[PDB]
């Protein structure tokens, strides 16, 4: 009748690192043996033009300020001068046995858990929650800035038993925005088998291939990797791109990232669009939290108050709860310190 | 004793730019010269030698990252 | 060599992302025998129950590895490619605590005892187990299923009590075909025991000793190197309580209030990664934990391995 | 001991005391001789009860964790290779977890309890009792409170939500749920990596001896790979005493398999091979051929040690060939060999996939694949190609120890290269 | 109502590297087979040629400093002997949105700044702007010590639909001037898309060859890197073909900033914060006055005093290349 | 211990002369007697093993250039 100390939710909706190559648009049904993107250096002069501050007001100052300027090594991605298409390919997993906790102390908060995960699946499917994550496969949102100003992106999602395609789609992403989520034929089937994937016990794989049409030679985005220690002798690049076996890719959590942006429930954002699930909901290119404990919509809030003394929310929030259980989490409370 | 420091202002930690010779006795004299004399706000402070060997750098407002 | 296995299973190439790599606190690298030795349980209760069959030695061999690290400028050491987490309710950046990950190609020859070998078809097993391990998370990192141009590699299964001494050396040397492009990890615990009474000039302790068979370490002119015995590694090998057994309520924060608990600590030993071709028996190869719960030793290691 | 708080006056008003304006006089001008000098520990008394002296610690694993430190050191295993913090015992270091109000108290606190000086005598003065200062017993009854308080810290022994439980199957039964702590002192231990091994004084001169190809009984030792954990954040003092010489950092050890840092696509045979046929191409030219075993081979004078590795260093050229040829066996999907190749032949056996295709070569090769003396000895004369120098091993009975190891890889290597074409 | 402590624009007007090939001029009808440039070394004995120090004026070390010169090996990109003619091919992506920051860190101020950004477009449109970008394009200023002493250059611009060609412009760059910005009725037409480009109606991908009579065997001189018979020069090269930076690609489009605080008797400078060149050593938007990026944008945002007209220009051309701005 | 040598003296650095074999300690004796043991000015010395591998060169008044 309380919550327990120990709680702790495994990750659905499991994507891999998403793999970059390079060719020409209608070559792209063979597309299988396009060589790699891959990550390169090269050199950047720049001056140092920041906000100055307000002690010192002086030409002298600043025009010996921009005598000296700084260099340094990084790191890109280009297409070939030959092959102006983007091709990225990943392979999801959709696991199911989503209310199941990973981690419970109590014997009675995981029984009165699972019976409200079960009211919740009984009463309403997980076809809301299901649209939401196929909407934002079928829009190639996991193309972050290569995405942006692309001409057309063609995005190709099989179904595989063992070996074989058992359904195969075919969308066209910019056809289908980012804010609005809308109701479809072609992408309801996807989304029936997402969220049979996710009610029964046992994983269904997907391969998502995403095609954005870039231009000859311009610059790909793959994702930069973070490194805590900066090396102290002057060698090294000032940013590094990730890359897995000589070809350039995004990490799997940034397209996990871009799979769990569902979130329109919270009651703010006339115009802003879906942000990501997170607990204590917090967007850091914003850089604020936008789902406070100041007011009821918290998850730690929302949970054991579904839970424990039974209070439901609203339906919006039960699908941002249960989308909550579907990325995972380690949650406390702390019965002993 | 006074001895000679360089204190470059970059942008990033990386990145090499040419710096201003003092004249400090401690490193602690020199990094209180260098959280002055510095003209921008997301730059990044250096404490190099007279040879180009790092000593300390501060990146826009955190604490002096010591070079060991 | 205790339960000998009435048949080895060989989920082929297992591609595994985001495995952790830090594995101990002193060592690093390719994770530890004890996640493979608990990913073998995790299949034993979910299938192993069902098929009235009993999954319980391992065979760990490593075809490709790469880790997210990266070299300094200016050193010669390592340091670990890191994840942006979420920020704070407060809107500032949360703690670094850091998280080694590696890319990971494995094989695992697991070994079957129970009395569904003799109901089942030897190919209703493999799928029931590699389709059900395609579900699961190997050391922290997902098991990754196939999806390429070529074929997707299938799971085999030996009868190895099953044939004469000619299918004694056609049968494991069909599978060591399938094992070949990487290495097996066996465990060295003789090695670091008569290395320890080799010793005779100086008194030490086991920890300063296997920390002296890590080393390419340069021995001088009477210039030169020590000599090798083989690709030899620091491995964890189990744990050692250093708190007596409690109640299984009497902590509040458990995984459970079912299970009994001990604070232990880790406890480190020797492998080598060798070419299967030296494997005589590929059952020798497998990795079991055995317990002496009166004591506080959980270990692990590879038994019949001689 | 008499000078223990007595060198503190001299460092304080000698350095930093350099001009003392009126704008202040709160603290340091009348109260520093009034309460701060010997009596001061009366309002400072809330950091002196609040550390505590562990051996395994919790914060490593992540900072917001708030269940036991324990001190506990372990028994020994009794099984032979196995390595942990229980051959500490004496030389071990006791770590300090608290605020960061650790530097004073737990340096006054530490000398008089460890670090005694009783060795000598077991009858002359050991029997004493009675050399104690003997007042009197109610004169400093109310403000002598903090006799019992100063050690006795809580106990309730507890654990976290992260803080890495696990479980470990009993033989035969349920489980046992473990939950590691990280081991601070046999870390601390093994930060003496450092001083004797890496750059301490002792090992650079010998590197420096090395490189001079001088000649002392100093050998040194070499750590590659190693890697850097750093704990805490910015802040290695909210987790342990990770600020005298280990800086918030971790070194450790690899583990790594040989795959490590495998180059990405091999090489095909047959494009443009001069001096790569069945060597392979390795990084060991200069490792495993030049400096290993041709020292001390000139003047053998005993064959216990010898030829033992003489025998298994030429089986690890024989396993890395099949090595080689694993990984030339798959990850190549095209063969284009009609240009390059002018002394490389007889190879379909030993670098082709079978391709679903009649590679035929005016032999049945496609479903046979026998006498592979093709290969065999045509690597076994490579290997004794590979030195020449080698004189007066011929009119001796070593030299047919040396035939030995040649006659057993020329009877291990054939079958496994006829049972992949059927 | 302040400005945010985050503020990060994207840069729009994506250029490549530029890829240099070498041929003969008249066959430039036919000049996709044309081979590349390649960066090759050679020796170099230098002489002393630098001030002295004024310790070092006596002959006993000036000879002695003569007599043993230095040698050098230098990265160096010629045509070949009988190439007269530089090709140089890249590509434009001009993407649109420019006035929506990609970070923020307020809500007020950036509605405020979308609002203002608006209220900029809905006056006048981009065709301001554009027309002085097609006038970089136009011209070759993007080729640097490229175009310098060129017998006659040449730039041929093609809009591209999905790989077909819309339309193509041809020009002379040496007679459209490197120091105006004048009229003219098929560089309207580019001005123009590239205004339907910035504004955000269509996709516009641009694919730019500009071609250079620099003469037989002639040192072309691509961009050039930093040095992590010791190596004195190291050419960019992006497989084989020798290259410019996108960046230098990128610097010779906004060259479009004729609004100085102070003389314009020195021509077009690039669009920066604080407006600076560093070949002149000096900037030309001292914060003393009141124009240089910063302020003339804190004050056009937050205290909605508006600059004039053109320094408007200046501040939207300093969101378009994007940066890292605010406190 | 007293390990041999090749010192050479050839014209420039790839050049190929037979050497006179010498008995030395260290590598810094080598040097030592290789300094002098050199007849002519223009000439560059090399120190060898017996086996033809280079150890050091040094080219007409120069630093010993150590080949690893």
């Amino acid at each position: 009748l309380s919550t327990a100390s120990v709680l702790a939710f495994e990750r659905k909706l499991d994507p891999s690192d998403a793999l970059m190559s390079a060719g020409a648009w209608a070559q792209r049904d063979a597309s299988q043996e396009w060589p790699a993107v891959t990550v390169r250096e090269k050199s950047v002069r720049g001056t140092i033009s920041n906000r100055l501050k307000t002690k010192d007001r002086d030409p002298a100052k600043l025009d010996a300020s921009i005598q000296s300027p700084n260099l340094q090594t990084v790191d890109v991605a280009n297409l070939p001068s030959d092959a102006d298409t983007l091709k990225v390919r990943f392979t999801l997993r959709v696991l199911g046995g989503a209310g199941t906790p990973s981690a419970c102390n109590d014997a009675a908060y995981r029984d009165k858990l699972l019976q409200t995960v079960a009211t919740y699946v009984n009463d309403q499917g997980f076809a809301e929650l299901a649209r939401r994550y196929a909407h934002n496969l079928a829009n190639a949102r996991f193309l972050w800035r290569n995405r942006v100003g692309a001409e057309a992106v063609e995005v190709r999602i099989n179904h595989i038993r063992q070996g074989e395609v058992a359904r195969a789609w075919r969308f066209d992403a910019l056809a289908i925005g980012l804010r609005d989520f809308k109701a479809d034929a072609e992408l309801d089937a996807l989304a029936e088998l997402i969220a049979s994937g996710l009610s029964g016990s046992g994983h269904v794989l997907l391969e998502v291939v995403a095609f954005a049409r870039i231009g000859d030679g311009q610059e790909v985005f793959p994702s930069q990797e973070l490194i805590l220690d900066k090396g102290d002798k002057k060698g090294q690049k000032s940013k590094t791109l990730y890359s897995v076996r000589d070809a350039a890719a995004i990490h799997s959590q940034k397209i996990g990232n871009a799979l769990r942006t569902i979130d329109t429930w919270y009651p703010d954002e006339d115009g802003l669009g879906p942000i990501a699930v997170e607990p204590y909901g917090s967007v850091t290119s914003q850089g604020k939290a936008y789902r406070q404990p100041k007011q009821k919509l918290d998850f730690y809030t929302l949970l054991d108050n579904w839970v424990l003394r039974d209070e439901a929310p609203a339906v919006e929030q039960q699908h941002y709860v249960i989308a909550n259980l579907i990325r995972g989490g380690v949650f406390g409370e702390a019965e002993e310190k | 004793m006074k001895a000679a420091y360089i204190i470059k202002e970059v942008q990033n930690i990386n990145s090499e730019r040419e710096g201003t010779q003092i004249e400090a006795t401690s490193l602690s004299q020199a990094k209180r010269i260098a959280s002055k004399e510095q003209c921008f706000h997301g730059t990044v402070m250096r404490i190099e030698t007279v040879n180009g060997l790092w000593l300390a750098y501060k990146e826009d407002g955190k604490r002096w990252v010591d070079c060991q | 060599s205790v339960t000998d296995p009435e048949a080895l299973l060989l989920l082929p190439r297992l591609s595994i992302q985001n495995a952790n790599a830090i594995s101990s606190p002193l060592t690093w690298g390719f994770p530890s025998p004890g996640a493979f030795t608990g990913f073998v349980h995790a299949l034993q209760r979910r299938v192993g129950i069902s098929l009235d069959i009993e999954l319980d030695g391992v065979g760990i061999v490593c075809h490709r590895f790469e880790a997210q690290i990266s070299q300094p400028a200016g050193k010669r050491t390592k340091v670990f490619n890191l994840t942006r987490n979420p920020l704070n309710r407060d809107g500032s950046t949360a703690a670094i605590v850091e998280e080694g990950r590696a890319h990971l190609e494995v094989s695992l020859l697991l070994g079957v005892h129970g009395d569904g070998l003799d109901d089942h078809p030897a190919q209703e097993i493999a799928r029931q187990v590699q389709e059900q391990a395609g579900a699961m998370r190997l050391a922290g990192g997902s098991i990754l299923p196939w999806c390429n141009e070529r074929f997707p590699a299938p799971n085999a299964e030996l009868l190895m009590l099953g044939g004469s001494d000619e299918q004694r050396r056609k049968n494991q040397r069909r599978l060591t075909r399938r094992l070949l492009p990487g290495f097996a990890l066996v465990s060295r615990e003789a090695l670091l025991q008569q290395h320890l009474e080799t010793l005779r000039t100086t008194l030490p302790e086991a920890t300063t000793l296997d920390a002296l068979l890590d080393l390419c370490r340069i021995n001088f002119e009477p210039w030169q190197v020590r000599d090798k015995p083989g690709w030899l590694v620091p491995i964890p090998a189990g744990y050692n309580a250093l708190s007596p057994l409690y109640l299984p309520g009497e902590v509040r924060n458990a995984r459970d209030r079912e299970t009994p608990l001990r604070f232990v600590e880790n406890l480190f030993g020797l492998g080598e990664w060798l070419s299967p071709h030296r494997v005589a028996a590929l059952s020798d190869l497998l990795w079991y934990h055995h317990a002496e719960p009166d004591k506080g030793l959980y270990r692990w290691s590879t038994p019949r391995f001689v | 001991l008499r000078q223990f708080i007595e060198s503190f006056i001299q460092e304080r008003l000698q350095g930093k005391l350099d001009k003392l304006q009126p704008d202040e006089d709160d603290k340091r001008q009348t109260l520093l001789a009034t309460h701060r000098r010997e009596a001061w520990l009366a309002d400072a008394a809330r950091r002196v009860g609040q550390l505590q002296l562990v051996t395994h610690t919790l914060k490593p694993i992540h900072p917001d964790a708030r269940g036991s430190n324990l001190h506990s050191l372990p028994q020994a295993p009794g099984q032979p290779g196995l390595a942990g913090s229980h051959e500490l015992g004496d030389r071990l270091v006791s770590d300090v977890v608290g605020n960061a109000a650790a530097l004073d108290v737990f340096k006054f606190l530490s000398l008089q309890y460890q670090g005694k000086n009783l060795l000598n005598w077991l009858t002359e003065d050991s029997a004493e009792a009675l050399q104690a200062l003997s007042d009197n017993a109610e004169q400093a009854r109310e403000w002598r409170q903090a006799f019992i308080g100063i050690t006795t810290v809580k106990g309730a022994p507890a654990s976290h939500s992260l803080a890495k439980q696990l479980y470990f199957p009993l033989p035969g039964s349920g489980y046992h749920l473990l939950a590691p702590l990280f081991p601070t002192s046999l870390v601390h231990h093994v930060h003496a990596l450092l001083r004797e091994a890496r750059f301490g004084d002792a090992a650079k001169a010998a590197r420096e001896a090395r490189s001079r190809q001088e000649s002392w009984p100093h050998g040194f030792s070499e750590y590659p790979n190693l890697a850097i954990q750093k704990f805490g954040g910015t802040k290695p003092q909210n987790i342990s005493q990770l600020n005298n010489e280990r800086r918030g950092e971790n070194w450790l050890l690899p583990s790594l398999p040989p795959n490590w840092q495998r180059q990405n696509v091999n090489a095909p045979m047959r494009h443009s091979s001069v001096f790569e046929h069945d060597f392979g191409r390795t990084p060991e030219v200069s490792r495993l051929t030049r400096t290993l075993q041709r020292f001390l081979a000139k003047t053998v004078h005993n064959n216990l040690a010898i030829r033992q590795r003489r025998a298994q260093l030429v089986a690890q050229i024989c396993d890395e060939a099949l090595q080689y040829a694993a990984r030339l066996r798959e990850l190549e999907p095209g063969w284009s060999a009609t240009p390059g190749c002018q002394l490389h032949d007889a190879e379909q056996l030993w670098l082709d996939p079978l391709r679903a295709q009649t590679d035929e070569t005016f032999l049945q090769r496609r479903l046979r694949g026998d006498w592979p003396a093709e290969v065999g000895n045509r690597f076994a004369n490579w290997l004794n190609r590979a030195v020449s120098s080698d004189s007066q091993i011929l009119g001796s009975p070593e030299a047919a120890q040396w035939s030995q190891e040649l006659s057993k890889e020329l009877t291990m290597f054939k079958e496994i290269l006829e049972d992949e074409r059927d």
